């Protein structure tokens, strides 16, 4: 429940916006053709290491 | 193909250079422990004895262990007793039986965690990226029948259903139960579980610091006193004219 | 009379440490001589407690470790002091190396040749000591050095199966690995007694280069206080590792057992031997591979030989002094690509700077200190 | 190789002055800071241009492995 | 130890048949038992 809060909110920072904007460009390109190998694993870390960055700076005040 | 993604760094209350352990929170891991994994985990370098004066008073200790009977050797007119746990008792292991433990597990056998947090590339915070990084598959990746996707471990594969979600458990001071307030708890357990001398070294370094403090200017002083001869001499150059 | 001259004991002590001139002049790089050995002592007095307590077994090896850590006194303290003092060896072993390459001390030539056989002996041992605690790194080791050992020609494959008992790796596996590693300590002792006998026959070199009989001091009081402050200070850093940081220099990996059944993600020895292993793996041969490692630290025993300047220092040689930290900087390359894994840009950085280290040592530098010769008209 | 017989040597004088006579900083940071700027002047270019070509070379290989994955 | 002094190896491995021994836990079962390995050395006689 605090992480909830707190991963919605630094979900609409420059950088996280910034790397959704590419993921979901790359995500309708995948499904067309059902014959390829491509994944977005790759796009998706770029989403994961921009808003984890900011969530460990301001998580640990609302524990315990 | 796919790679790396690195855990970051968590302010825990021990990271200070003389910043000890919280004692509370290791009282509320050690349940997390007993309740929620050594279904699946073993702990086989720790025993009862080793919680009486960091989070358990030796009585409640006791009574602890009363909990689980064991089985012990053969004696006579018997031949596999059974009977209360000791203090002298190790942590029981989950799946009896071993190794070949990987049926109740895909074939995954689960490791032992008492050198967990020491034997990972990123400590407890990496022990906190993946209990609470548990997400879906992105467009298109392969998954088998009992494996899951998980961005923080090495192929993204792994085979351990997400073991904690909310309300999982009652604490027994009133602490609410949230995902988070759990896996930071069993963050703290587990690294008292593997380096139990975190407290005792980093009050050993405060009384070495401050007696080195003392010895080290005075006999630097006792060097500049006999070197002050030879600093200062002169010397002359009289040769016949 | 006078004691201190006429004693059969104390006139050894005389000579050597109290009466003993000495250059007035002498740095604080002269200080690393006595720093090895106060760290070698320190590695005998605590091997000494952690080995009535070890079992070389590769069923129980890895749990006698973990259980001096947790149920022993002061077992901790002890087996961090042990893993750390034998970094702290190894760094003032390459201080003291430097030091008479760039002050030309190799001139001394029984001192310089009895220093390159106990170079060769502490990597040996501490070696040994590694393979020990039998965790993922102590088993992915001990193959590939011995696998490389099974690459001489006639008796190569003879040797690989004395080291294991006759065998693979089984209980009396670790029992040769452990007396080996027992007994090497104490003949370092011998030959460091013999190495201070030849240098008794001249006294010490100075930063000049230059002979200063002229301007000797007694070695006490001067030196003696001086030695032991530096002591003082050396463990003072020590300390500070093993009470604020104990696991900043080794590898998480060890921390898990043995198991030729599962996987580790990486091979990364100690970060004093990650300059040879980045040497081996830019030779495709494993003939040619061990060769290469030997004469690196062989190629030491030629530096008399190769000195072609008319000075005996590098104080006053400004363009030999250019190439002496061109070879530090390419020891810290060779460090920095024997820790990275084995793809595009570190193979070809890799055994660029393994030609580099054989092309200054044999090459550039003695025709560099002809050039400088010929500047000054000799 | 004792004291007395060293090295032959006439015409030199030395004078010098006992311990307890002297004080233990007549000049600290007053000459030890524009000595050690004389000291360090005179060593810098002979000592810093070989890591400046390690530095350049562990940021240029640390930027070529990144790029060999994800395009 | 009775290979070479007294009995040849087939006449031990045949003697140590003949009496069955109390070997030690599995899985899928229990301490279970079966008859002598040729390793074994001379089985107790009191439990305790
Ligand atoms: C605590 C004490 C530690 C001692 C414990 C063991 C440690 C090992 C050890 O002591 O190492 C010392 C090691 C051998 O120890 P050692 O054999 O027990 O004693 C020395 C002997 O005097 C050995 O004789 P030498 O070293 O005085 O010989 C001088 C020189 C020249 O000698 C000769 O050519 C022969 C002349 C007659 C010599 C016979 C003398 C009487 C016997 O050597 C040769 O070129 C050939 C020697 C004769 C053949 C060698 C095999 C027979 C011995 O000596 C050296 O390391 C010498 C270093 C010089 C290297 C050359 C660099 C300059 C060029
Ligand atoms: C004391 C000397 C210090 C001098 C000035 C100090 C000012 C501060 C800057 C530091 C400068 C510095 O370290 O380098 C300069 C300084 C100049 O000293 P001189 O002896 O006066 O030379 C005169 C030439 N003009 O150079 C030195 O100190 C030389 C140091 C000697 C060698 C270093 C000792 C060990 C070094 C590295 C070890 C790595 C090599 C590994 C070998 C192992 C084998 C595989
Ligand atoms: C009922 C099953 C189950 C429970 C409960 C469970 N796990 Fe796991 N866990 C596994 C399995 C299976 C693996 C092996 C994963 C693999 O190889 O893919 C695993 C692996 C791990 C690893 C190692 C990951 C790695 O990189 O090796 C950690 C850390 C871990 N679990 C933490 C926990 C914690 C903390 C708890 C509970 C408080 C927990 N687990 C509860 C099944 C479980
Ligand atoms: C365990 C290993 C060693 C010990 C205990 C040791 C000890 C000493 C000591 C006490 C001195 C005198 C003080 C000093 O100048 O620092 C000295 C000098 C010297 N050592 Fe070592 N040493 C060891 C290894 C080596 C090695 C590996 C080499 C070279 C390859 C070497 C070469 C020399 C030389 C040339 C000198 C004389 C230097 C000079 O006076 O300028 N030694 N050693
Ligand atoms: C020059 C001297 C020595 C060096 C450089 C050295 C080095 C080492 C090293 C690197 C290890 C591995 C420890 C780890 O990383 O966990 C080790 C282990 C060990 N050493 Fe030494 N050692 C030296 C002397 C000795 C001596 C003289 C003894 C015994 C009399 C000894 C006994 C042991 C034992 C018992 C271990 C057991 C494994 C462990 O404790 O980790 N050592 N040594
Ligand atoms: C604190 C302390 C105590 C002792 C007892 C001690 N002993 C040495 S070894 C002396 C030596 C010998 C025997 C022979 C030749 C040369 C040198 N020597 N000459 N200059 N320097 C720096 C040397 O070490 S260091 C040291 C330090
Ligand atoms: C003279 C000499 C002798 C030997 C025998 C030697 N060996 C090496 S590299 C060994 C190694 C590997 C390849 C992989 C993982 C760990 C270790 N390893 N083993 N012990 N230590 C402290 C380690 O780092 S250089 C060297 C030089």
């Amino acid at each position: 429940d605090p992480l909830t809060t707190v991963r919605e909110q630094c979900e609409q920072i420059e950088k996280c916006i910034k790397a959704r904007e590419r993921l979901e460009l790359c995500d309708q390109r995948v499904s067309s053709r059902s014959q390829t190998e491509e994944d977005c694993t790759e796009e998706l870390f770029d989403f994961l290491h921009a808003r984890d960055h900011c969530v460990a700076h301001k998580l640990f005040n609302s524990l315990k | 193909t796919d790679l790396e993604l690195h855990a970051p760094s968590y302010p825990w209350s021990h990271r200070g250079l003389l910043s000890s352990l919280d004692h509370t929170s290791i009282r509320r891991g050690f349940q997390v422990y007993k309740q929620v994994c050594s279904s699946c985990h073993s702990m086989d370098y720790v025993a009862y004895r080793h919680l009486v004066g960091v989070c358990y008073t030796e009585e409640e200790a006791k009574a602890l262990a009363e909990e689980v009977e064991v089985q012990d050797g053969p004696n006579e007119d018997g031949e596999m007793f059974m009977r209360p746990g000791k203090l002298s008792d190790y942590f029981p292991k989950p799946y009896p039986n071993p190794e070949a433990a990987r049926a109740a597990n895909n074939g995954a056998l689960p490791p032992d965690l008492s050198y967990i947090v020491r034997a990972r590339h990123g400590g407890e915070d990496y022990v906190f990226s993946l209990l609470t990084g548990y997400c879906e598959p992105p467009t298109g990746v392969s998954l088998r029948e009992g494996l899951y996707f998980n961005p923080y471990f090495p192929g993204q594969a792994i085979a351990m259903a997400p073991p904690i979600y909310n309300e999982v458990l009652e604490f027994d001071d009133g602490t609410p139960a949230t995902m988070s307030q759990v896996a930071k708890d069993v963050c703290t357990f587990l690294r008292w579980a593997s380096e139990p001398e975190h407290d005792h070294r980093k009050r050993m370094g405060l009384k070495m610091l401050m007696m080195m403090g003392l010895l080290l200017p005075l006999v630097y002083a006792m060097k500049r006193h006999k070197w002050s001869v030879l600093k200062s001499r002169k010397l002359a150059y009289r040769p016949p004219k | 009379t006078n004691i201190r001259k006429s004693h059969p004991l104390m006139k050894i002590i005389n000579n050597a440490f109290i009466d003993l001139p000495a250059p007035s002049n002498i740095s604080s790089w002269w200080n690393f001589g006595s720093l090895l050995g106060i760290c070698l002592i320190l590695q005998i007095l605590t091997g000494l407690f952690l080995a009535m307590h070890y079992t070389s077994d590769t069923t129980t090896a890895f749990s006698s470790v973990t259980h001096i850590c947790r149920d022993v006194n002061y077992g901790w303290v002890i087996r961090y002091l042990h893993a750390n003092g034998a970094s702290m060896f190894f760094i003032c072993l390459f201080i003291h190396v430097g030091r008479g390459l760039y002050y030309g001390s190799y001139m001394f030539l029984e001192t310089w040749n009895i220093g390159v056989v106990l170079l060769f002996t502490v990597m040996a041992t501490a070696f040994m000591g590694y393979v020990l605690p039998w965790g993922q790194m102590s088993f992915w080791g001990a193959t590939v050095i011995t696998n490389l050992l099974s690459a001489i020609p006639y008796i190569g494959t003879d040797l690989v199966e004395w080291i294991w008992g006759g065998f693979s790796v089984d209980k009396a596996t670790l029992t040769r690995f452990f007396a080996f590693h027992f007994i090497l300590p104490f003949i370092i002792t011998a030959l460091a007694a013999v190495h201070l006998l030849f240098l008794h026959e001249t006294g010490s070199n100075n930063p000049t280069g230059i002979s200063s009989d002229m301007d000797k001091i007694p070695f006490h009081p001067y030196y003696t206080i001086k030695d032991i402050l530096g002591a003082l200070f050396m463990m003072l850093i020590l300390l500070i590792l093993v009470l604020f940081s104990p696991d900043l220099l080794g590898d998480p990996d060890n921390y898990t057992p043995a198991n030729p059944l599962n996987t580790p993600p990486h091979i990364k020895p100690e970060w004093y031997f990650l300059f040879a292993y980045a040497i081996l793996r830019s030779i495709p041969n494993k003939l040619g591979g061990v060769l290469a490692l030997v004469a690196s630290i062989l190629i030491l025993i030629l530096m008399p030989m190769l000195h072609t300047s008319k000075q005996r220092s590098m104080m006053f040689r400004p363009l030999s002094q250019c190439l002496f930290w061109m070879l530090v900087a390419d020891l810290i390359t060779l460090t920095w690509i024997g820790g990275q894994p084995v793809e595009h840009p570190f193979i070809i950085i890799g055994q660029l700077a393994s030609i580099l280290y054989f092309l200054i040592i044999l090459v550039l530098m003695p025709i560099t200190s002809i050039i400088e010769n010929n500047l000054l008209k000799w | 190789r004792e004291f007395g017989h060293l090295t032959r040597m006439r015409h030199v004088i030395t004078y010098s002055l006992s311990p307890f006579e002297q004080r233990a900083f007549p000049h600290y940071f007053t000459k030890g800071i524009p000595n050690v700027l004389r000291r360090t002047r005179a060593c810098i270019l002979r000592v810093a241009p070989p890591f400046v070509v390690f530095y350049l070379v562990y940021t240029w290989g640390t930027q070529e492995f990144e790029k060999s994955k994800r395009k």
